[PDB]
């Protein structure tokens, strides 16, 4: 579950 | 043969439901009291 | 009495045409005080019987004894609340029903030692701290987002960063997101009458940072009192008593991980660079998670990401429909 | 082995051959050879077993009393509990087994009257006369020891 | 079990923001009845 949150979370990441 | 038929036995064994009994709800301790008791009631002794 | 039912009426009118109207500011209270039972109020049976830990929403203005105030419970109607002095003078009444309250004890000694009441049975004393029963804090709760661990660093702020994304995404037009790169746990109100009001002082408080962080504290107010919803991306503060005693009085989210077993491989999931720091990383989940959680307003316990996002966005929510 | 003691087997044995009844067989339900008097007697306070006024112990009696020790069935540890705790097994059995007879539950679970002399009574007077006997024994040693000096 | 606990809990845990505003399990197998049996009666012995 964690690394999923941190996965979506580092996917937007980009800007 | 040696392994599935197995987990067939074991999982036939392991997921069987017991016939009747009715519910059950009410009684609350006869988890093993029950052919204990059951025992006690219909005891005779030996006779010679 | 005429007069009393007509300014009765005049309250009544004044309230009805200002159903409608922008609020003003808001207060904060210390001190369980019930004004609907207090029969020195204007209108009686409007009152409003909040407990401690409250928050009042001030829109005109009726006098120097009492005040227009609404609740932030939801279906809270119209309710007058004591002013500042008006408490001072209420609380002053609360041990004045008392035996004694100065220093001349009754235990068997009447018509021996009058003692007059002096200055020390009054308010003028006690001085020493003196917490007013009134603070100003901003109209609309500020959320801060405290850091499973230190933040700064790589895990802990993808935490923030799912959170602030979602709540700019779902609720855009309606919440502000604004970062606090300097330190603000520096908030103090009963140091100094202005220590370091002028950078030309050359004084030691006037070129630290603390002239910065004092000013940091009242744009939080100014976004507060545009109803719009507003966070804080503080980067120092990792425990909900260093932001407990200053007067922003903010609403605190915590995100943690329920077991450490899982932080600890959750941090060595991100590489080399955070073996370093994972040392001291620990210690910032351990001490914040021993900390007593009614200091925290919300809990996020889970580790899916949709129901924590969907908890959050139904608190925000209630917290909306609180104060509309 | 009830049934052998007596040659009759009409039910009935007297409570002193009792405490023989419980050594010769094995744990859980006997006690053991090997058991000691001390811990043999503590578990005879548990059972609460009445005695006829013939000095005998019934047979089914005996048995619901062995079976409810080992088990812990309801067993309260004292005081008014225990009165509720038969009650709610009286009527369990009778949920359980509608047809059986009123003397036979009073019989399997005893009605407990105060003036009732049981099996429990009988030893736990023993066991302090015992440790009065040897509390005095102990203080006439205690009384010589400390006056030879 | 344990999802079903935390999912009371947690929503327990939410209810307290809300609240300004305000079946059967299946029938245990004969295996799962006694091995739960044996297990407590061990643990009798502690």
């Amino acid at each position: 579950g964690y690394m999923e949150w941190i996965s979506k979370a580092e996917e937007v990441i980009l800007a | 043969p040696f392994f599935f038929v197995n987990i067939f036995v074991a999982l036939i064994i392991i997921t069987f439901q017991e016939q009747g009994d009715k519910m059950m709800e009410e009684y609350s301790l006869e988890k093993n009291e029950r052919a204990c008791i059951d025992f006690a009631i219909s005891a005779k002794p030996l006779t010679r | 009495e005429s007069a009393r039912r007509e300014v009765e009426s005049q309250a009544q009118q004044q309230l009805e045409r200002a159903k409608h109207k922008p609020v003003a500011f808001a207060v904060r209270t210390n001190v369980s005080y019930c004004g609907v039972l207090d029969e020195e109020c204007p209108v009686q049976g409007s009152g409003v019987n909040f407990e401690a830990k409250d928050f009042l929403h001030i829109k005109e203005k009726y006098s120097n004894d009492w005040w227009i105030g609404r609740l932030v419970k939801e279906g809270g109607d119209i309710a007058f609340i004591p002013s500042p002095q008006r408490l001072e003078s209420i609380r002053l009444k609360q041990e004045q029903k008392a035996r004694r309250s100065g220093n001349p004890s009754s235990l068997s000694d009447i018509g021996n030692r009058r003692s007059p009441p002096p200055s020390l049975a009054k308010q003028k004393q006690k001085q020493a701290e003196h917490v007013p029963p009134y603070d100003v804090v901003p109209s609309m709760r500020p959320v801060v987002l405290v850091g499973p661990s230190l933040k700064g660093y790589e895990v802990t702020d993808m935490m923030q960063k799912a959170l602030f994304d979602f709540l700019k995404h779902r609720f855009d037009g309606r919440i502000s997101i604004t970062r606090v790169t300097a330190d603000l746990s520096l908030a103090k109100r009963s140091v100094l009458n202005n220590p370091g009001k002028r950078t030309i002082i050359e004084r030691s408080s006037a070129r630290s940072s603390i002239a910065e962080v004092q000013s940091e504290i009242e744009r939080i107010f100014e976004l507060a009192k545009s109803l719009q919803l507003v966070v804080l991306d503080a980067d120092t503060i990792n425990h909900p008593a260093q932001l407990a005693k200053t007067s922003l009085a903010p609403i605190i989210v915590f995100v943690k991980v329920s077991s450490p077993k899982v932080l600890q491989r959750l941090i060595r999931s991100r590489g080399k660079s955070q073996m370093k720091h994972l040392t001291v990383q620990m210690m910032a989940y351990d001490k914040l998670v021993q900390c007593p959680p009614e200091s925290f307003d919300v809990i996020l316990d889970e580790n899916q990401l949709e129901d924590a996002c969907e908890h959050l966005a139904e608190y925000l929510e209630v917290y909306w429909r609180a104060t509309h | 082995v009830w049934a052998e003691y007596d040659p009759a087997a009409w039910g009935r044995m007297p409570y002193l051959d009792m405490y023989q009844m419980l050594r010769h067989m094995s744990p859980p339900l006997g006690l053991g050879k090997k058991c000691p008097a001390r811990v043999a007697y503590k578990r005879l306070l548990r059972m609460d077993l009445p005695v006829a006024d013939d000095n005998t112990v019934h047979f089914n009696s005996t048995l619901m009393a062995l079976i409810r020790t080992a088990l812990d069935i309801k067993i309260a540890k004292g005081g008014a509990d225990k009165q509720q705790m038969d009650a709610e097994l009286r009527k369990e059995m009778m949920a359980i087994w509608p047809n059986l007879s009123q003397k036979t539950l009073d019989l399997l679970v005893t009605p407990h009257k105060s003036t009732d002399l049981t099996v429990g009574k009988i030893y736990a007077a023993m066991m302090i006369m015992e440790y009065y006997r040897q509390s005095k024994a102990k203080k006439l040693q205690a009384m010589r020891e400390e006056q030879d000096r | 079990e344990e999802e079903e606990a935390a999912n009371q809990k947690l929503a327990l845990q939410k209810a307290k923001e809300v609240a300004e505003v305000s079946n059967q399990k299946p029938a245990k197998s004969v295996w799962e009845q006694r091995t739960s049996e044996m297990r407590k009666q061990n643990l009798l012995a502690s």
